[PDB]
């Protein structure tokens, strides 16, 4: 039988996006330091 | 194997100083007399013999039963073998084969 | 899987709480036995605790190789002198044991007594380790070397002879030996049961579950250095406590702009009053179609200014009320050009709308989700109070 | 690190109803991670599973 | 923390990733660095084999 699929399942990449990711490594090492 | 004294706990050597062998520590008088035989060794070492007897040497070791080849069936080469290391692992049989212009030697 | 049998019970005996030591000698078989052989001397120390043992050896037997011994007598203790020998004799009469520390706090360690239908605990006041003294050796060498022949910064607190000297500050104290062969150990060992009624209920105990978990699991944080304002996201579907019910809402509201009644208490769940939030909502949202949406000051305060990426321009929440009215009006928008009348540009427009409705291909925008019973909920008052409320924004609103 | 959706029995955690809630907005990104819906593994984690 | 419309007084760009330093007036960026852990037993053969 065919599995069900959760089709949304990317949408959990730009909430990500928004609070981590790109460029926020020497972003957030600042801050801390 | 290896002995440890109960009464100081270093290791044991062998010696003898009087009518019967003794097993004796170095810094206690503890020491226990050998009357009997203890059958483990540290397993020596020498290394390979490989031309004890190299070259076309004497012919007592000849035999009867010999293997055959697949491809090609000519009538000189009789069976021999060998081993691998140590008193505990396996030994192991090659097929080496030559006439001429070649390269060939069966496992 | 039931309890099925040996459903035994614990008790706890006091009488040798300070008096109980656990020794043990890493250096010798559990079958070898110290039992038999004849114990001789012993000393103590309370504080910084230690013990040494002096024990017996035979010399008669042949495993004492006697012309070895005499040796190593001669090599240890004078030839003659002999007024502070280490032995009697011109042999091994004897060895010795050192003890070491293994660990400060022992509290969670406890010795125990199993018995039919009975087990007894025991709290341990120490632990310590054994080994042989080797210290003989040393005594040979010193006998054969003597045969032979506006201070700085202080740092003693770190050298080792500081302790030694701290050590031998605690005097030594000296103890009579007992073996398990006395009928004296039997004596002892009666003290470790302890009496009492079988079936008795604990009045200590008291902490539920709950309160264990936390008991043994402190909080990593005793008190925290900031507050939480929740001016950005936060963990919005853990009701927090220290966060009024009214700032809740108001935050939910902040983060999503409409939803029905029905999602409130969804989410805030049943043990909030449902009566009680009508203030607020009011306070924070006004229903259209049924349906509650935020206030236009709460998403643009007049402090703020125009944000997005088209034209700067002052805080215009009236443009909002706008696209509210409307769609109070009618079901649905269809006037692709409001910017007529509101004088804002386009991607307000499109903003806007993006807050409210959803796109419809030749048919403008539309309500994002339908139409709901309102007076299922039983409040036609603050539906009326919404009513003319609107009634009058509208009024004033006309003038622009 | 890496997040990944945790399994269990052969059923993912998350199911449509989250997705539905984060893309209305009930929800965030960091809220998979207290219910234990996404988990962060590391190099030397996701060697064993 | 300022939104698009203050970035223009600021002579800014919004998409601007950000991230990196301005000394004397050149924009200098940090790259990142790796080096292996510390603390462990590393167990290797030497040249000889050994
Ligand atoms: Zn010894």
């Amino acid at each position: 039988a065919p599995i069900p699929t959760v089709e949304e399942k990317w949408r959990l990449l730009p909430a990500f996006l928004k609070v981590k990711g790109l460029v926020k490594q020497h972003i957030d090492s600042f801050n801390y330091f | 194997m290896l002995l440890f004294c109960p009464g100081c706990g270093n290791g044991l050597i062998v010696e003898e100083g009087q009518r019967c062998h003794r097993f004796s520590c170095n810094t206690c008088p503890y020491v226990h007399n050998i009357t009997r035989k203890v059958t483990n060794r540290k397993y020596p070492k020498l290394k390979e013999v490989d031309d004890v007897l190299g070259g076309a040497a004497a012919w007592e070791n000849v035999d009867s039963t010999a293997e055959s080849c697949p491809k090609c069936e000519h009538p000189r080469a009789y069976f021999m073998q060998l081993q691998t290391r140590s008193a505990d692992e396996p030994m192991t049989t090659f097929y080496k084969c030559c006439n001429a212009q070649c390269g060939h030697r069966w496992r | 899987d039931d309890p099925v049998v040996q459903e035994i019970d614990v008790y706890l005996a006091k009488s040798l709480a300070e008096k109980l030591y656990l020794f043990q000698y890493p250096v010798r078989p559990a079958s070898m036995t110290y039992d038999d052989i004849p114990h001789l001397s012993a000393k103590i120390k309370p504080k910084q605790q230690k013990v040494e043992l002096e024990m017996a050896i035979d010399t008669l037997n042949p495993n004492y190789c006697r012309s070895k011994g005499e040796q190593i007598a001669l090599n240890v203790d004078g030839a003659c002198a002999d007024e502070t020998s280490t032995y009697s004799s011109k042999l091994m009469d004897k060895q010795t044991f050192c003890s070491s520390q293994t660990t400060s706090n022992t509290s969670r360690y406890a010795a125990a007594l199993y018995r039919q239908g009975e087990l007894h605990l025991t709290p341990l006041h120490g632990i310590l380790q054994l080994r042989p003294s080797f210290s003989y050796l040393d005594k040979a060498d010193a006998k054969h070397r003597e045969r032979e022949a506006e201070q700085a910064r202080q740092r003693r607190v770190q050298s080792y002879e500081f302790l030694q000297k701290k050590h031998a500050e605690e005097p030594w104290v000296h103890l009579h030996y007992y073996g398990l062969r006395d009928s004296r150990s039997e004596h002892e060992r009666q003290y470790l049961l302890c009496p009492g009624s079988s079936g008795v209920e604990n009045t200590e105990l008291v902490k539920s579950p709950s309160e264990y978990l936390m008991m043994l699991m402190p909080p990593s944080q005793e008190e925290e250095k900031d507050k939480p304002v929740a001016p950005s996201n936060v963990l919005s579907m853990a009701q927090l406590r220290t966060l009024p019910l009214a700032d809740q809402i108001k935050i939910l509201m902040k983060n999503v702009k409409v939803m029905p009644f029905a999602n409130l208490m969804s989410l805030l769940g049943p043990s909030i009053d449902s009566v009680a939030v009508l203030r607020g909502i009011q306070k924070v949202a006004m229903l259209v179609q049924g349906n509650w949406v935020v206030k236009s000051d709460i998403l643009y305060p007049k402090d703020s200014s125009s944000p997005h990426s088209g034209v700067p321009a002052e805080v215009l929440c009236r443009g909002r009320d706008f696209v509210m009215w409307k769609f109070t009006q009618s079901r649905w928008v269809v006037r692709k050009e409001v910017a007529t009348v509101t004088k804002l540009c386009a991607e307000d427009v499109k903003d806007f709308l993006e807050h409210m409705a959803v796109v419809r291909i030749n048919k403008g925008w539309e309500f994002i989700l339908p139409y709901d019973g309102e007076f299922i909920k039983k409040h036609p008052d603050v539906v009326q109070r919404q009513h003319m409320l609107w009634t009058g924004i509208q009024a004033k609103l006309e003038k622009v | 690190c890496r997040p990944y959706i945790i399994v269990k029995k052969q059923k993912p955690a998350v199911t449509n109803k989250h997705m539905e809630e984060l893309a209305q907005g009930y929800r965030n990104f960091e809220d998979f991670l207290h219910e234990s819906l996404v988990e962060y593994l590391d190099v030397n984690e996701e060697n064993d599973c | 923390g300022k939104t698009p419309a203050e970035f223009a007084k600021l002579n800014e760009c919004p998409l601007d990733p950000g991230g990196y330093f301005i000394v004397k007036g050149v924009e200098k960026v940090i790259l990142i660095q790796e080096q292996l852990s510390k603390n462990r037993i590393i167990v290797e053969a030497d040249r000889k084999g050994a």
